[PDB]
C-alpha cells in the first residue's frame, strides 16, 4: 500500500535540500575571519581519512 | 475509504504516478552539477609545502 | 490589627443565628471582604519599621507573612462541602465556627508585638485542630494520633516559660522586641548551654527534625474529612517563624554548638525524601515531601549572614501554596474512590482530562521551574551555605534530585489501562472540583510577575 | 488508511491451500479438517502465515486451526472486521 | 628580536607588549625582524593571536572585504599571498629541529 | 468492615497449616510452596504469617498472560508476593552474569598510561636516546 | 488577501515596540551600548587619514 | 533625564561604509525604506500625547532629612538617642549600597564598548572599583553581623577592632 | 546477574497429583467474575489481597516487632553510622578554613557578596 | 541602528500571538496547524534583515 503523493511533503523536501547543499558553502563563504589556519599538511599525513573511508 | 489514488497491490509492482520521478531526476543532476567546484576550481591542498626544511648553513 | 479581629469576630454569631442552607453562600460571600482590608492598610514604607499602633501590635513589618494567612477560611469551606452534608444542622455549624476561631488567634499571632503573649498565643492553637481530629474524621487509630498530636508540642514549649520569665526578671521586659536594644552578650558556660537550649527546642517541635517527627505522618494520614483541617495544619507547621524574632538576638553568639542542629538537619534532610518512594498511601505522600524541602529552611537561619534570609522569607510560603494545592489534589480522587490508597487509581487520565493540567503545573512547582516562588529562593539557601564551606552544595544538590524523581513518581501513576473496574467514578470533575482547584497557581506566578513583596528585611 | 473486510482473508486461507505443494488444489476449501490432509501438519500449515501475517501466532491457537474456517473466524475478531 | 626590558605601564592582557609577540622567535634568520604598528593595532579592533607576522598585509587584506559589501570574494590572490607570507614564515621556523638535530649534538 | 485475619499475625508456627488456607488464600492446602513458612527468619520486624515474601518473585513483568489479566495490569484476585519494586523491572535475557564492561572500561586503563606521553606531530619517534632533542638549548649565533 | 491576516499579525505590533525604545533611551542612562568602530585606515568620518 | 559625569563615555566614532563596487546593495533599499513606515504611526502619535500630556502638570518633592546626632551620643542603656542614632546609621548604608552599582556599570562602560582589547585600556575601572570595594568590607560590612543587622552595637565596635587591634598591635606601629 | 533465572527444569512424572492448583484461583476468578459481571454495582471491588497488603506492611509491624536479636538492633550501623561521619567531616571543616581566614588571608579583596 | 535589535524583539513577540488566540478570544476559524505555520512564515524574513547589518 505505498504512497508517495502528497506536496505539503514535496515542499518540505524540496525547501531543504537547496539550502542542505549550500548549507556550508554560502555561509563560511562570507564571514571575518577569527584564527590562523594550518596551511601545512605533508605527506603521508593530509588526507588519508578519506582513504579510511574508501575502505 | 474515501479515494483510490493509488492502487493496492499483492505485489506485482503498482506503478508510479510518472510526476514525482522528474523531480526525482532534476535534482539528480544539480547535486553532480556541483562536481564543478569540487576541482574546478578547489585543490586538496592551495598552501605550498617545505622542502624538508635542512638549510641551516 | 486596628479592626482586622473586629469584624471577624462578628462572623461567629452569623452561623448559628442564620437560616438554612443559606449558611454556606453567606460564609463564604461576607468572608471575602476583609480580605481587601487586610491588603490596603498593610504594605507601607518601611524603613525600620512599622510599630503599629501599641503594644498588642508591631503591623509584621520585617516579614508581611498575613496575607497568606486570609487566603483560606475563604478557601476550605468549598472543600469541606465534599463529605460532610450527612448530620444535623447545628452539629455542621459547630464544626464551621471552630474552625474561624482558628484564624482569631492566628491573626493576633505573627504579629504580637511581644513575647509573653506570644506564648499563649502559640499555644492558643492545638485546641480547636485537637477537635477536628477526634469528631468527624476518618476509621480508627485517631484517638492514638490525637495524642501524639498533643504530648510532643506541649512537652517542649513548657520550657519557654522556664526561660521567657528568667530573661523577664533578669534583664529588663521581653514586651517589647524593640527595646531590646541592650543585649548582653553569652559566653560558654555549662548554665548558658541550657539557656540557649531550651530557647530553640520547642521551635523543632512544629517544623520537623529527622528526631520527633513520628505525629506528623499521623495527623495528615488519619485526617479529618476531605483535606480540611489538613490545609490549615500546612500553615500550623509553617508558623512556626518565631526562631526568626528570637535567635535573631538573645543570645546570637551561640555558634559553636550550632554544628549538631546542622548535620541532623542535613543527612535526614536526603533520608526522608527516599523514605517514601516505597510508601503506599496519597495523604502520606505529600507528608513526607513537606518534611525535607521544610527541613530546607532551618540551616537557612540558625547560619546567620543574609543572602540566607532573603530565600528563607520565600522558602515558608513556597510549600505552603504548593503543599496546600496538592492536598487538594488529594482530597479531589477520594469522593469518587473511596480509599486513599495510590495503586487502586491506575486507569486515570483518560476519565478525567480537564483535571490532568492541573496535575502537571502543580507537580511542575517541583521541579519548580526556576522562574518561580520556589527556585528563586532555593538558589539563595546555595548561595549562603556554600560561603560556608564547598562541600554543603552535595546533600543539598541531591535533594533537588530525588524530588524529581519523587514528584513524577506520582505523575505517570496516573497513566494506565482498561482500568478493571470503576462502575463508580463517574463524576467529570464538576465545578467546586474546579475552581477549588483554581487560586493557588492564579496568586502564585502572579506573585512571580514583581516578587518584592515577598521579601524580608533582610 | 486502506480499510479491510471479510473477503480478503476468504482468499488467502483458500489460496495458501494450493500455494503448500503438499497439499492439492482438490481439497475442501473452507472445511477439510486437516487429518485427511503431529508437528510439521499444525506448525507448518500456518508457518506460512508466520511469513505473511504472523501475528505471532499464541499457544491457544494450534487447537483451535483444526477446523480451517475456525482458523478464519477469530482472525475478523481479531483484526476488527467489517460490520 | 622582541623582548628587550621594563614593561613600564601596569596593562596586564600582554598586549601592551616590548614590540611584538611571535610564536617563539626569531631565532637565526633574521635575529630581528620587527612587526608592523601598534597605535593602530589597539585602534583598529583587532584580537589577539593576530599580533604575529604578516599583520599590515592583513590588516590591508581585510579593507577590501568591507571595501567591497556584496562580495563573495574580494582578491583570491591576496588571500594566496598572505598565506604565502604565512607558510614562508612558518617553513622558516620549520628550520629549527634540523638545526636542533644537528647544532645541539656534540661536536 | 472485615475483622476475621484481617492481617497477618505473630506467626509462623502457630498451626502454620490452619493459616493457608483457612483465610488469606497464598497457599491451597499448607503444600503449594507458599504455605506461610517463608517468615524470612523473623525476630527482626519482617513479615509474620505474612501473605507476603519469599514465594515465587523477581518480577510481575507484564507477560503475554492471557488465562486472566493476571501479569501487573487487571487484578488477578489474591496472589500479593512483593510489590512497589517491580512495575519497573524485569526477567532474565540470554547472556550471563560476566562483567565484561569493566574489562571494556580496561581498554583505556592501559592508555591511561598513554595521557603521561606527549603528543608533538613532527618529527618523528627515534625512542632511542637523548637525539631528539625537544627544547631550546643554545643562542642565536 | 493577504489584506489583513498579516496584517493584524505582523503590521501592527512594529509601531508599538519602537515607541517602547524611543521611550525608553532618553529615560534609562544605559541605552543601546554599540562597540567601538573597528577602522585599519583614516577616513571622512574624522579629519585625518591612515597609510 | 540624568547628567552625563555621573555616566561617562567616549565619542561614537562611526567611519564611513566605502562601496566601492557598482555592484547593487540591498542596504540602499532596506533604509529608503523602512524609515517613513515608522516615524508616521510612532513619532506623530508621540507628538500627539506631547501636546496632550502638556495640558496639566503635576509636582511631587524632593525628601532631605535632618541629621542631628552621629555617634557617640548617648549613654549605654538609654533608648531615645540610641533610636535616631539608628535611623542615622541604617539609611548611611542604604545609601552605600547603590552608590556601588553606579561604578559596577561603569565598568560595564567599558567592556562593551572596546571588546577587543578591553583588558589593556580603560585606566580606571579595574583599579577605581577595586579602590572603592576593597574599601568597602571593611567596618562597612558586619561580617558576619549582617543578620542582626549590627545596628549601632557592633559597626563601630569592627572600628573599635579597627583602632584597637589595627594600627596598635603591629608592634609598635 | 539477577538472574539465571532457571526457566527451565524437568518433569515426567514428578508429582503427578501436584496439579489443579488453578482450581484455587479458577474458583476466585468464577467468584471474580461473578462479582465482575452484574446490572449494578457502582463502586470497587473490595479486594482484600490490598486490604492485607499495606495494613499488614504500615501497621502490625511493631507488634510484630522484638528486639530480641541484634540484626534489629543493627540500624545502628545505618543510621547512627554516618551522622557521626558527616560532623567528622565537618568539624574537621570550617576550622581549618578558619585559621586562614583568622591567620593570614587568601580571599579576593573585591569579596562584598558573599 | 535601533532597528537592529528591534526586529529580533518583534521576532520575540509574534510567537505569543498563536498562545494569545488560544484563549478563544475571537479565534480562527479552526485550521490550527495551518494558522501556525503562516505565523512561522513571516518571522523569517524578519530574521533575516539584522544578519546583514551585521556583517558590515
Ligand atoms: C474594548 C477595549 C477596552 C480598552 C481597554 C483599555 C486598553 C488596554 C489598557 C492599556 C494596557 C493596560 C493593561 C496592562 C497591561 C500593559 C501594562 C503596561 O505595559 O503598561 C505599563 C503600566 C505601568 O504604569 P507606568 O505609568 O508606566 O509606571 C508605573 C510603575 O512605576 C511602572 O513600574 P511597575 O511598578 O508597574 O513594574 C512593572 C511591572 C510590575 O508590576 C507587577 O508585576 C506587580 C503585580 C504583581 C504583584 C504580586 C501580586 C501577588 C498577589 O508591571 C507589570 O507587571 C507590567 C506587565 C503587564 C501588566 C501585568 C498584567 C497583570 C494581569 O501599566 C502597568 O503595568 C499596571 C499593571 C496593571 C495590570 C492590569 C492588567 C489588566 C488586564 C485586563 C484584562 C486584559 C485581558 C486581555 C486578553 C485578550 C485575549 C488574550
Ligand atoms: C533537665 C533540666 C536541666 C536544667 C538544669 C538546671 C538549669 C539551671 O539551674 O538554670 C540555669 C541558669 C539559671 O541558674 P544559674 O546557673 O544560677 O544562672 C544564674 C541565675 N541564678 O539559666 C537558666 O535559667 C536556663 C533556663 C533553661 C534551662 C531549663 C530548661 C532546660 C530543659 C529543657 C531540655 C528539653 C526538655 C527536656 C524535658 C522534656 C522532655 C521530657
Amino acid at each position: 500500500n505505498i504512497n508517495e503523493n502528497n506536496p505539503l511533503l514535496i515542499n518540505s523536501i524540496k525547501r531543504l535540500l537547496i539550502g542542505s547543499l549550500f548549507a556550508g558553502y554560502i555561509i563560511s563563504n562570507n564571514i571575518p575571519p577569527t584564527t590562523i589556519p594550518q596551511m601545512t599538511m605533508p605527506y603521508y599525513l593530509k588526507t588519508t581519512a578519506l582513504i579510511v573511508t574508501i575502505l | 475509504g474515501g479515494g483510490a489514488h493509488i492502487e493496492p497491490r499483492y505485489r506485482q509492482f503498482p506503478q508510479l504516478t510518472r510526476s514525482q520521478v522528474i523531480q526525482a531526476e532534476f535534482f539528480s543532476a544539480t547535486m553532480w552539477f556541483w562536481i564543478l567546484w569540487r576541482f574546478w576550481h578547489d585543490s586538496d591542498a592551495v598552501l605550498g609545502h617545505f622542502p624538508y626544511p635542512d638549510p641551516s648553513q | 490589627m486596628l479592626k482586622y479581629i473586629i469584624p471577624t469576630i462578628m462572623l461567629m454569631p452569623l452561623t448559628w443565628l442564620s437560616k438554612n442552607n443559606m449558611i454556606w453562600v453567606n460564609s463564604t460571600a461576607h468572608s471575602l471582604l476583609i480580605s481587601f482590608t487586610s491588603l490596603l492598610l498593610m504594605n507601607q514604607f518601611g524603613d525600620n519599621s512599622l510599630n503599629f499602633s501599641l503594644l498588642f501590635f508591631s503591623d509584621s513589618l520585617s516579614t508581611p507573612l498575613l496575607i497568606l494567612t486570609m487566603w483560606l477560611l475563604p478557601l476550605m469551606l468549598m472543600a469541606s462541602q465534599h463529605h460532610l452534608s450527612k448530620e444535623n444542622l447545628t452539629r455542621k455549624k459547630l464544626f464551621i465556627t471552630m474552625l474561624i476561631s482558628l484564624q482569631l488567634f492566628l491573626i493576633m499571632t505573627f504579629t504580637a508585638m511581644e513575647l509573653i503573649l506570644f506564648y499563649i498565643l502559640f499555644e492558643a492553637t492545638l485546641v480547636p485542630t485537637l477537635i477536628i481530629i477526634t469528631r468527624w474524621g476518618n476509621q480508627t487509630e485517631r484517638l492514638n494520633a490525637g495524642l501524639y498530636f498533643l504530648f510532643y508540642t506541649l512537652a517542649g514549649s513548657l520550657p519557654l516559660l522556664v526561660a521567657l520569665i528568667y530573661i523577664q526578671n533578669t534583664v529588663g521586659s521581653l514586651n517589647f522586641l524593640m527595646l531590646q536594644y541592650w543585649v548582653q552578650p553569652v559566653h560558654n558556660s555549662w548554665s548558658n548551654v541550657f539557656m540557649w537550649l531550651a530557647c530553640m527546642m520547642a521551635f523543632m517541635v512544629k517544623m520537623p527534625l529527622y528526631g520527633l517527627h513520628l505525629w506528623l505522618p499521623k495527623a495528615h494520614v488519619e485526617a479529618p474529612i476531605a483535606g480540611s483541617m489538613v490545609l490549615a495544619a500546612v500553615l500550623l507547621k509553617l508558623g512556626g517563624y518565631g526562631m526568626l524574632r528570637i535567635t535573631l538576638i538573645l543570645n546570637p553568639m551561640t555558634d559553636f554548638m550550632a554544628y549538631p542542629f546542622i548535620m541532623l538537619s542535613l543527612w535526614g534532610m536526603i533520608m526522608t525524601s527516599s523514605i517514601c518512594l516505597r510508601q503506599t498511601d496519597l495523604k502520606s505522600l505529600i507528608a513526607y515531601s513537606s518534611v525535607s524541602h521544610m527541613a530546607l529552611v532551618i540551616v537557612a537561619i540558625l547560619i546567620q549572614t543574609p543572602w540566607s534570609y532573603m530565600g528563607a522569607t520565600a522558602l515558608m510560603i513556597a510549600h505552603g501554596l504548593t503543599s496546600s494545592m496538592l492536598f487538594c489534589l488529594a482530597n479531589s480522587n477520594y469522593e469518587r474512590i473511596h480509599s486513599r490508597t495510590m495503586i487502586l487509581a491506575r486507569g486515570l487520565q483518560t476519565l478525567l482530562p480537564l483535571m490532568a493540567t492541573w496535575w502537571l503545573l502543580a507537580s511542575l512547582t517541583n521541579l519548580a521551574l526556576p522562574p518561580t516562588i520556589n527556585l528563586i529562593g532555593e538558589l539563595f539557601v546555595v548561595m549562603s551555605t556554600f560561603s560556608w564551606s564547598n562541600i554543603t552544595i552535595i546533600l543539598m544538590g541531591v535533594n533537588m534530585v530525588i524530588t524529581a524523581l519523587y514528584s513524577l513518581y506520582m505523575l505517570i501513576m496516573t497513566q494506565r489501562g482498561k482500568y478493571t473496574y470503576h462502575i463508580n467514578n463517574i463524576s467529570p470533575s464538576f465545578t467546586r472540583e474546579n475552581a477549588l482547584m483554581s487560586l493557588h497557581i492564579l496568586p502564585l506566578l502572579l506573585l512571580t510577575l514583581n516578587p518584592k513583596i515577598i521579601l524580608g528585611p533582610l | 488508511a486502506p480499510p479491510l473486510t471479510l473477503e480478503g482473508i476468504k482468499d488467502r486461507v483458500l489460496y495458501v491451500l494450493k500455494l503448500y505443494d503438499k497439499i492439492d488444489p482438490e481439497k475442501l476449501s473452507v472445511n477439510s479438517h486437516f487429518m485427511k490432509d503431529d508437528s510439521l501438519d499444525q506448525v507448518e500449515i500456518i508457518m506460512a502465515m508466520e511469513d505473511e501475517f504472523g501475528f505471532e501466532i499464541p499457544d491457544i491457537d494450534a487447537e483451535k486451526l483444526m477446523c480451517p474456517q475456525e482458523i478464519v473466524d477469530y482472525i475478523a475478531d481479531k483484526k476488527d472486521v467489517y460490520e | 628580536a622582541r623582548r628587550y626590558l621594563g614593561d613600564a605601564s601596569v596593562e596586564p592582557d600582554p598586549l601592551r607588549m616590548p614590540t611584538f609577540p611571535p610564536d617563539y622567535g626569531f631565532p637565526e634568520r633574521k635575529e630581528r625582524e620587527m612587526v608592523a604598528t601598534q597605535q593602530e593595532m589597539n585602534d583598529a579592533q583587532l584580537v589577539l593571536q593576530q599580533r604575529d607576522y604578516c599583520a599590515h598585509y592583513l590588516i590591508r587584506f581585510l579593507k577590501c572585504k568591507r571595501d567591497s559589501f556584496p562580495n563573495f570574494l574580494a582578491c583570491k590572490h591576496e588571500r594566496h599571498d598572505w598565506d604565502y607570507c604565512e607558510h614562508l614564515d612558518y617553513v622558516k621556523r620549520m628550520k629549527e629541529f634540523e638545526r636542533e638535530r644537528r647544532l645541539l649534538q656534540r661536536k | 468492615a472485615s475483622h476475621i485475619t484481617k492481617d497477618m499475625l505473630p506467626g509462623p508456627y502457630p498451626k502454620t497449616p490452619e493459616e493457608r488456607a483457612a483465610a488469606a488464600k497464598k497457599y491451597n492446602m499448607r503444600v503449594e510452596d507458599y504455605e506461610p513458612y517463608p517468615d524470612d527468619g523473623t525476630g527482626y520486624g519482617d513479615y509474620p504469617k505474612l501473605p507476603d515474601r519469599s514465594q515465587q518473585e523477581r518480577d510481575p513483568w507484564y507477560d503475554w498472560d492471557h488465562p486472566d489479566l493476571r501479569l501487573n495490569w487487571g487484578e488477578p484476585m489474591h496472589w500479593d508476593l512483593d510489590m512497589y519494586i517491580r512495575n519497573r523491572v524485569d526477567t532474565s535475557p540470554t547472556p550471563v552474569n560476566w562483567n565484561l564492561m569493566c574489562k571494556h572500561l580496561f581498554g583505556f586503563v592501559a592508555f591511561m598510561l598513554f595521557m603521561f606521553w606527549v603528543g608533538e606531530t613532527y618529527p618523528a619517534y627515534q625512542p632511542v636516546g637523548p637525539k631528539q632533542y625537544p627544547y631550546n638549548n643554545l643562542y642565536l649565533e | 488577501r493577504h489584506s489583513i491576516f498579516a496584517f493584524t499579525h505582523v503590521l501592527i505590533p512594529v509601531w508599538i515596540i519602537h515607541y517602547y525604545l524611543k521611550y525608553h533611551v532618553t529615560t534609562k542612562p544605559y541605552t543601546i551600548v554599540e562597540k567601538k568602530p573597528r577602522i585599519f585606515p583614516g577616513d571622512t568620518i574624522l579629519e585625518t587619514g591612515e597609510v | 533625564s540624568w547628567d552625563k559625569d555621573v555616566y561617562p563615555e567616549p565619542p561614537r566614532r562611526t567611519p564611513a561604509p566605502s562601496p566601492q563596487t557598482s555592484l547593487p546593495n540591498p542596504i540602499t533599499y532596506l533604509t529608503k525604506a523602512f524609515d517613513l513606515l515608522v516615524d508616521r504611526p510612532v513619532t506623530l502619535v508621540r507628538e500627539f500625547i506631547e501636546r496632550q500630556h502638556a495640558k496639566n502638570k503635576y509636582y511631587y518633592y524632593h525628601r532631605e532629612f535632618r541629621r542631628v546626632p552621629d555617634i557617640t551620643e548617648c549613654q549605654e542603656k538609654d533608648v531615645l538617642c540610641m533610636f535616631e542614632a539608628e535611623m542615622q546609621w541604617r539609611r548611611d548604608y542604604k545609601v552605600d549600597q547603590e552608590i556601588v552599582n553606579i561604578i559596577q556599570e561603569r565598568l560595564k562602560a567599558c567592556q562593551q564598548r572596546e571588546g577587543e582589547s578591553h583588558r589593556q585600556n580603560c585606566a580606571k575601572e579595574l583599579e577605581q572599583f577595586t579602590q572603592v570595594v576593597k574599601a568597602y568590607q571593611d567596618r562597612y560590612h558586619d561580617l558576619g553581623a549582617h543578620y542582626s543587622a549590627r545596628k549601632c552595637l557592633a559597626k563601630q565596635k569592627q572600628r573599635m577592632l579597627a583602632e584597637r587591634k589595627a594600627a596598635k598591635e603591629a608592634a609598635a606601629a | 546477574t539477577t538472574l539465571d533465572p532457571a526457566e527451565y527444569d524437568i518433569s515426567s512424572e514428578t508429582r503427578k497429583a501436584q496439579a489443579e492448583r488453578l482450581a484455587i484461583r479458577s474458583r476466585l476468578k468464577r467468584e471474580y467474575q461473578l462479582q465482575y459481571y452484574d446490572p449494578s454495582r457502582r463502586g470497587v471491588i473490595e479486594d482484600p489481597a490490598l486490604v492485607r497488603w499495606t495494613y499488614a506492611r504500615s501497621a502490625n509491624i511493631y507488634p510484630n516487632f522484638r528486639p530480641n536479636t541484634k540484626t534489629s538492633l543493627l540500624g545502628a550501623l545505618f543510621g547512627i553510622g554516618p551522622l557521626v561521619f558527616w560532623y567528622y567531616v565537618f568539624k574537621t571543616d570550617r576550622d581549618r578554613k578558619e585559621k586562614l581566614i583568622q591567620e593570614g588571608k587568601l580571599d579576593r579583596t573585591f569579596n562584598i557578596s558573599y | 541602528m535601533n532597528m537592529f535589535s528591534s526586529l529580533s524583539l518583534v521576532t520575540l513577540l509574534l510567537l505569543t500571538m498563536p498562545i494569545m488566540m488560544m484563549s478563544f478570544n475571537t479565534y480562527k476559524p479552526s485550521n490550527y496547524p495551518l494558522y501556525v505555520k503562516t505565523a512561522i512564515s513571516y518571522a523569517f524574513i524578519t530574521s533575516m534583515i539584522p544578519t546583514m547589518m551585521f556583517i558590515h
